[PDB]
């Protein structure tokens, strides 16, 4: 079993790091009327952890007992679509985005569904049930609307906690009527504290040095931090300060993408970093995500008079692939503006 | 004051199974002859006209005239309540929005007070010429229900031609062509049960066929059809409603383009 | 009850077609041998792929046309049932036809069927092709499955050259002695675009409105953005000037056209101005981003003086 | 009693006005029997239905106008399904009553999709001898090519202020209300040539406020003046960022304007401004980015404060110009 | 029960290969009489169900048994969900799936 | 020249009542003995051949041997508007590609004359032996078709076994099971209603009760049905149609 989920926190008393909003979401939970709630932050900081320990404090024990259940809904055109689920015998997890250009129709008939289930012994556990919407931010826009008219229409039996991040495509009027919860990633310190605990528990004697590189290279991300530590267990028992860390396959082949690019300035060069890309893309990994990759990688070498231009060209490029539909032709777009303007650098 | 009385209580019931899927909303034009009815269908195509006299009802009496809209699947439900010998009792007031019908057993036993939310329409009054025809065909009201049930099977039209030897019904379609012929019948027992003929000039026009099945659930309310043909005028399919009235449809012909092959 | 040019002036014959010639002339060649495959007819409208199909169809039955030939078309209901029933039974039926004649189901606007209408349609053709032959039209080959392109032979239809519409426009002008400008004949092209049957219609149009075919006429019943005017603007934003072309704008806008025509136009007089390549490959593609601008929503004259702004800064 | 716009729909060919060429070719089209099917396009609320329902119950008795006339528009369910219910059905069949040809009015003809289009205009061309259709429509755009290339078009226009001033004295002759010699200009700007926007703000206004100045059809409608946009304009090209950003967002918060009908007024008061040829350009792209900006849902004090920007930038130009 | 564990097979492609021609003289070389089928054409689950019982399942008629048929469904790319699921609830049966 | 003319209607009616259910398409082959049918389904399992003789007719005239390949769903429409006392004569060319059907009233008010499209198909001649069949049962029809339509709900297969105790009707499902008996009787007014068995072997089969519905829609055919079963041979239901003509079932068995 790995350490990064066996040692999670079940209890808001026993979480390392922001205390104050958890003491906030404690003497909110501890009254009546719970709201309906927006958790929001970046990626790794621990929303879920916040989710799962929120289900924990609203609840009795049965909160971790999940299950897949699978159910069917139907488009306007005749085509049956089954969609997965997360549940309990206490709450309700669905991921609404898989489906595309049908989640107004999930979005309308899987929480009808739910909402005209009712609560058998509801006088026992509590007033009323929640339901998360792990997946909610790149929802489609009368997709949210009929979020919201779900909202309103079950204020009284049905609450939702609705989990995302980047909350700028998240429209205005959900904000409105939800509580905004905002997790902040861990700082240095506080992952360093967690990957202590984390090795004092397992008898392990982790130097503070190659805690701090962990946490420097995981990104205050959390999840990888720990995923690091554990493959750095496997690899060697005994802790050097001088480590070599386990990288994950996608930075590094992004740093050999980006020592491609800036090797040479030509279209052949420009073929050969076309085909990382599409090595890069068909992993079904995000084009934002091989954006923010890109520019990582490519600050750590270029002149301090060139950052800017070349920064205000990710932000472009990323915006018109967002608007766009295919990602290699903006991606490609952005790579030969690179190289032409890094050749005009160094030609003059 | 619109009190109405009717003893013969499911002949209206059969003459709102007529207007049942034909027509949707109409409206009454009550005057102190009775109960006038004239309305199209939302294709605009077929016409239908009902008049009720005043002497066929039991105790009719009406003060001024009265346009009353009508949704014909409202009281298509509330005249399922009426029973097939109950008497129908209708009463409206002069500024009405509402309409009560009263069923009464025959034994005056079950007593029963229904009423109906009317709806305002704009009524536009199309004067129906009085035209001589070419053609005048009576014939039984279950031969020409099963006729245009045959026909219905084969092709969505009819060619009606009516020359010397009679009348005939085409039909043709993906399946292939259908003929029905019909001659004038000399001598039945029966009044009800001849095809008498009476003409002019031959004629030949076509029909659709959804009209006619929507024409020919007026079946129980009279023994013989009446229909008046001719070129250039619609076909005029008269039930007369035994003694108090009569209803009257009216179909556009369809256009036959001329081919040489 | 006259009846309109577009049907009196139909062809009746094979040779008439002035559409695509090498595959008029295939089509008339497989018209005097018989053995016609399934062909499927593509392209722009107004190009003649009706009138190919039906003079083909009569070139090969003739007498028995009404028997051996069935005309499905966009009016009537395409469904489920009726590709499994109509399409089927007809192609399951004995005509007593000749040795290389064969049975035609004329399929026009295949493009807006279903997919499972071109499901069942498949075997169909694959199977009853020793008897009936699929002689499909349509407008965009995308909408159509690759399969049935496949199975057919394709036969793209050209956009007219305006050569031959002259050439069919004096034949129908000849044929009625309507008087003509020439430069009015010329307006009667350019609001045509490829499209003949607009072509005959817009003159049809024209003439019954208002005598002399003369560029004021059919510009008048018309009523789209003047040639003159937009090629006026865009040589105005040519030479980076923002104000003058703005007057043409503005008579434009008080003109009380809709910005969707207007820049429609504009890209259509874009087309064919003789101005620099690099220069117009950049003209089109800011013309097709305030298209999108419009097409998403946003019809206002600020949007069309954005465009003019843009068209004024890429040319220094 | 009714709102003045359902009240003088024009009944007769005589009493519309600025439509005279479509009156002219459609008379002359319906005398002769020459009519082909029509399509009549322009903007809203310059009397499209109205010319062709008096040219209908002029051809036609009240009598005999229930057989031969259709009338449809997108109140009802429209696809293909309607086009293959009562519109053929009434386009194939003859008439109930006497002889001639029928007609079907469509109004709003672009919201259908292609398929119906398409299904429409083979209608049209099956039955044509015994049917003329007639669809109006907002955008030709919309409609396909070979629909188009059926039905003759007819572009209706702007309503000129100067044959649209006599119809609102008319209704101001019979319906006594105080109105005031501006009255009449801010009804033919404010209106934007459609007279059914006429004739509700004229009602609004003087069920409002009761007297019709320009003042008060102004503060009705919430649409900013002359003075105020020169204001605006003034305190753009003239404060700093923070008196003029302050003074735009109290005169916002205060008015009730909006953006978008700031800056279309703004957009209308530039070219009066003989600004520099670079400047003008700089301000029309900016401009432009700032109306898509808005179409999207943004923030509008943010935009508000763009084109501020734009003209301190501006300002900033012009006098190094100077 | 002598059934492969590859019970039905699923040849794809793009179009105009020949897959239905070498599906058609496979069955016709290994002694099965062919039998078609396209999905979509009748795309309810009940006649799906009766065909998929019908042409399958059954033994032949002709004579001292004659040959038997092997199901080449066509088009089931498109075949709605249902037609899909009833094949896979008529494979996974453990009455038995034969040919 | 083909014309054939028959006076009980209503036979025809029940003949394709049951027809344009099994098979949606059939081929009628004509020759002076009569007209012929046989044909098979879409699945390669059951098989119909019908038999109606020249003698049966009080016209027929067949000049020349006539293949015409009829959609029995294209006629079921020309059939439902027959009467029940009407005259039904048929008439095809030598060449016919169509095929009329003429009818008229009994009373003769009305003369009707539909006239259907023929179609071509590939045609084989399947030739059935002449075999011996270890159980057959002439048994009541209007039982049979109850049989038939009472073990529908139970199952989807039948599994008949005939012994020296009678014939047994067996099927299985998730709502259990239904079993049935019945015996050689004895002593009945009428012979319609009595049961025959003459027995070899005692033989046990299986096969498809939707088939078997379909087969019992021919119940007012004849008011006996026999049923031949033996060990590898098809299932026989034999309709002896007045005493005109015949109809005959083959159902192949399942595989167990
Ligand atoms: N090549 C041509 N030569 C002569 N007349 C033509 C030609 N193409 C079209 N026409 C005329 O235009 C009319 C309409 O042609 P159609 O074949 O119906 O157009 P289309 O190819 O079907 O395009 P659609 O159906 O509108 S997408 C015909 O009746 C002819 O009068
Ligand atoms: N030329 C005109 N002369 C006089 N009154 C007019 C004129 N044009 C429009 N109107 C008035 O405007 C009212 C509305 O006209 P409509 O024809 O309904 O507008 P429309 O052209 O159909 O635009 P829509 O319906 O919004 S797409 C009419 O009832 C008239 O009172
Ligand atoms: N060896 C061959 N030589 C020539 N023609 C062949 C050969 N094998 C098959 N064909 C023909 O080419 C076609 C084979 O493709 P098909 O199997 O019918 O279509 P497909 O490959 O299944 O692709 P789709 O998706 O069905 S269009 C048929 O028309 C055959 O008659
Ligand atoms: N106090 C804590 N103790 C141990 N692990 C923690 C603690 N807080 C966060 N984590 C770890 O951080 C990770 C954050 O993942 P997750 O909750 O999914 O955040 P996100 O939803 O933003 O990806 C979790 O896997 C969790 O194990
Ligand atoms: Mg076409
Ligand atoms: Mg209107
Ligand atoms: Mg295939």
């Amino acid at each position: 079993s790995l350490w990064v989920d066996k040692y999670r926190p079940c209890s808001l008393g026993r979480l390392d790091y922001h205390k104050e909003q958890a003491a906030q979401l404690r003497n909110l939970v501890q009254c009546g009327d719970f709201p309906h709630l927006l958790v929001y932050g970046p990626s790794g900081a621990g929303k879920k952890t916040r989710i799962m320990c929120i289900l924990r404090e609203l609840y009795g024990v049965g909160v971790e007992k999940l299950r897949i259940e699978h159910q069917t809904i139907t488009t306007p055109s005749k085509k049956k679509i089954e969609i997965s689920t997360i549940a309990s015998n206490y709450h309700l997890e669905v991921n609404p985005s898989d489906a595309g250009n049908s989640d107004r129709v999930v979005i309308q008939e899987m929480l009808k569904t739910v909402a005209q289930s009712q609560q058998l012994e509801t006088n026992s556990q509590r007033d009323f049930k929640v339901v998360l919407l792990t997946e909610v931010d790149k929802l489609t826009k009368d997709a949210q609307h009929a979020l919201r008219r779900t909202m309103e229409k079950y204020m009284s039996t049905c609450r939702l906690i609705l989990c995302c991040n980047s909350t700028s495509k998240v429209i205005p009027p959900i904000r409105s009527r939800c509580l905004a919860v905002r997790v902040p990633a861990p700082s240095i310190e506080d992952i360093c504290h967690v990957l202590s605990t984390v090795c004092k528990k397992e008898g392990l004697n982790l130097p503070s040095q190659l805690a701090h590189r962990l946490a420097e290279k995981s990104c205050r991300n959390l999840r990888k931090a720990l995923l690091m530590c554990e493959a750095c267990r496997v690899q060697q028992y005994p802790f050097t300060a001088d480590q070599e860390i386990p990288e994950t396959d996608w930075e590094v082949y992004l740093r050999e993408t980006a020592n491609a690019i800036v090797s040479q300035q030509t279209p052949q060069r420009l073929l050969e970093v076309r085909g990382r890309l599409y090595e890069l893309l068909t992993h079904c990994i995000p084009p934002e995500i091989i954006m923010k990759g890109l520019l990582s990688e490519l600050l750590h070498n270029c002149d301090g008079q060139l950052k800017g231009e070349v920064a205000q060209m990710a932000a472009y490029y990323e915006h018109r692939l967002q608007l766009g539909s295919k990602a290699i032709y903006h991606l490609e777009a952005f790579v030969a503006k690179f190289m032409a303007l890094y050749k005009k650098f160094m030609e003059d | 004051m619109f009190e109405a009385r009717l003893v013969q209580g499911s002949i209206l019931k059969k003459v709102l199974e007529a207007l049942k899927d034909l027509i949707n909303e109409a409206c009454w034009d009550i005057s102190s002859s009775g109960v006038n009815l004239q309305s199209m269908d939302s294709s605009h195509v077929s016409l239908v006209q009902l008049t009720l006299r005043s002497e066929g009802f039991d105790t009719y009496r009406c003060d001024r005239n009265l346009a009353m809209g009508v949704n014909l699947t409202s009281m298509s439900k509330i005249l399922k309540c009426a029973g097939n010998e109950d008497i129908i009792t209708l009463r409206a007031e002069d500024n009405a929005d509402t309409l009560a019908l009263v069923f009464e057993a025959p034994n005056q036993e079950k007593v029963s007070d229904y009423e109906m939310k009317l709806m305002d329409l704009d009524v536009e009054q199309l004067g129906i010429p009085e035209q001589e025809y070419s053609c005048v065909v009576k014939m039984p009201s279950g031969e020409f229900a099963r006729i245009c049930r045959d026909l219905s099977h084969i092709g969505d039209a009819v060619v009606i031609s009516c020359a010397k030897d009679g009348v005939k019904f085409s039909a043709s379609g993906e399946l292939g062509n259908g003929n029905i012929k019909l001659s004038q019948t000399s001598n039945v027992d029966k009044e009800e049960e001849a095809v008498t003929i009476e003409m002019n000039e031959p004629v030949q026009l076509t029909f659709a066929l959804r009209y006619l099945n929507f024409f020919t659930k007026a079946t129980p309310l009279s023994s013989t059809v009446t229909l008046s043909m001719s070129a250039d005028v619609p076909l005029v399919v008269e039930y007369k409603i035994a003694d108090m009235g009569h209803l009257k449809y009216y179909l556009a012909p369809k256009i036959e383009d001329e081919e040489g092959s | 009850y006259e009846l309109p040019w577009v049907e009196k002036y139909r062809p009746v014959k094979l040779n008439e077609i002035v559409g695509n010639e090498d595959t008029v002339s295939r089509l008339e060649v497989f018209a005097r041998e018989g053995n016609v495959p399934n062909i499927i007819i593509a392209g722009p409208p107004g190009t003649g792929k009706t009138t190919s199909i039906l003079c083909l169809a009569r070139a090969l039955l003739g007498p028995a046309l009404k028997d051996a030939m069935l005309e499905l078309n966009a009016s009537n209901d395409r469904g489920i049932d009726v590709v499994r029933n109509k399409i089927k039974m007809f192609a399951q039926q004995k005509v007593t036809l000749p040795k290389g004649r064969h049975k035609i189901i004329i399929l026009d606007e295949a493009d807006s069927m279903t997919d499972g209408a071109q499901q069942a349609l498949r075997r169909t053709m694959e199977i009853y092709s020793k008897t009936t032959r699929f002689a499909l039209a349509c407008n965009a080959s995308d909408k159509i499955i690759e399969p049935i392109q496949s199975r057919c032979a394709v036969l793209r239809y050209t956009k007219l050259t305006d050569a031959q519409i002259l050439t069919r426009l004096m034949n129908v002008i000849e044929k009625e002695r309507v008087p003509y400008t020439d430069d009015g004949l010329e307006a009667i092209i350019f609001t045509a675009q490829g499209d003949m049957r607009q072509a005959l219609n817009n003159l049809q149009s024209t003439f019954s409105g208002f005598g002399f075919i003369n560029s004021e006429n059919v510009f008048k019943v018309c009523d789209e953005p003047h040639p003159l005017l937009v090629k006026e603007m865009i040589q105005h934003c040519v030479n980076a000037n923002i104000d003058e072309a703005y007057k043409i704008l503005a008579h434009l806008w008080h003109l009380g056209y809709s910005p969707e025509d207007i820049i429609g136009n504009i890209f259509r007089v874009c087309k064919t101005f003789q101005m620099a390549e690099y220069l117009k490959l950049e003209f089109i593609k800011e013309i097709g981003y305030t298209h999108m601008k419009i097409a998403e929503g946003v019809n206002s004259l600020l949007q069309m003086a954005g465009l003019l702004a843009r068209l004024c800064q890429k040319t220094m | 009693n009714l709102p003045w716009v359902e009240k003088y729909r024009p009944q007769t060919l005589n009493d519309l006005i600025s439509h005279q060429d479509i009156l002219s070719t459609i008379q002359k089209f319906i005398n002769e029997d020459r009519l082909p099917h029509l399509l009549l396009y322009g903007p809203p609320g310059t009397g499209k239905t109205s010319t062709i329902l008096a040219c209908a119950k002029q051809l036609y008795k009240d009598k005999e106008f229930g057989s031969m006339v259709l009338e449809l528009n997108a109140s009802d369910d429209r696809g293909i399904d309607i086009i293959r219910g009562p519109i053929l059905s009434f386009a194939s069949t003859r008439t109930i009553f006497k002889k001639g040809f029928k007609l079907v009015i469509l109004d709003e003809a672009d919201a259908m999709t292609q398929d119906a289009q398409n299904a429409l205009r083979r209608v049209i061309e099956k039955f044509t001898e015994n049917t003329r259709f007639c669809l109006i429509c907002n955008y030709l755009s919309k409609i396909i090519p070979a629909l188009q290339s059926r039905c003759t078009r007819f572009r209706f226009g702007p309503l000129t202020p100067e044959l649209m001033v006599p119809r609102l004295e008319h209704v101001v002759e019979e319906e006594k209300v105080d109105i005031s010699e501006d009255g009449m200009k801010a009804l033919v700007t404010l209106s934007s040539g459609d007279m059914r926007r006429a004739l509700n703000i004229l009602q609004s206004t003087n069920m409002a406020f009761g007297k019709v100045t320009e003042e008060t059809v102004y503060t009705c409608t919430g649409h900013p003046l002359k003075s105020d946009i020169a204001n605006i304009l003034d305190w753009m090209l003239n404060q700093d960022f923070t008196t003029a950003y302050r003074n735009i967002t109290e005169l916002k918060t205060l008015k009730g304007l909006a953006l978008h009908d700031i800056l279309t007024e703004i957009h209308l008061f530039v070219h009066r401004v003989d600004f520099p040829s670079s400047v003008r350009i700089h301000l029309l792209t900016k401009m432009a980015d700032i109306e898509y900006r808005l179409s999207v849902g943004t923030n509008e004090k943010i935009q508000l404060s763009s084109l501020i920007a734009a003209f301190q930038v501006t300002r900033d130009l012009i006098v190094a110009e100077a | 029960s002598q059934r492969p564990k590859q019970k039905v097979a699923l040849l794809c492609g793009p179009p105009g290969l020949g897959k239905t021609t070498l599906a058609h003289v496979i069955a016709r070389h290994a002694g099965y009489s062919v039998v078609e089928m396209n999905a979509s054409d009748d795309r309810s689950p009940e006649v799906f169900r009766t065909r998929i019982e019908a042409a399958t399942q059954m033994e032949s008629v002709l004579g001292a048994g004659g040959k038997p048929n092997c199901l080449v469904i066509d088009e089931i790319d498109g075949a709605p969900v249902a037609a899909i699921n009833v094949l896979l609830s008529i494979l996974n049966r453990k009455g038995l799936l034969m040919r």
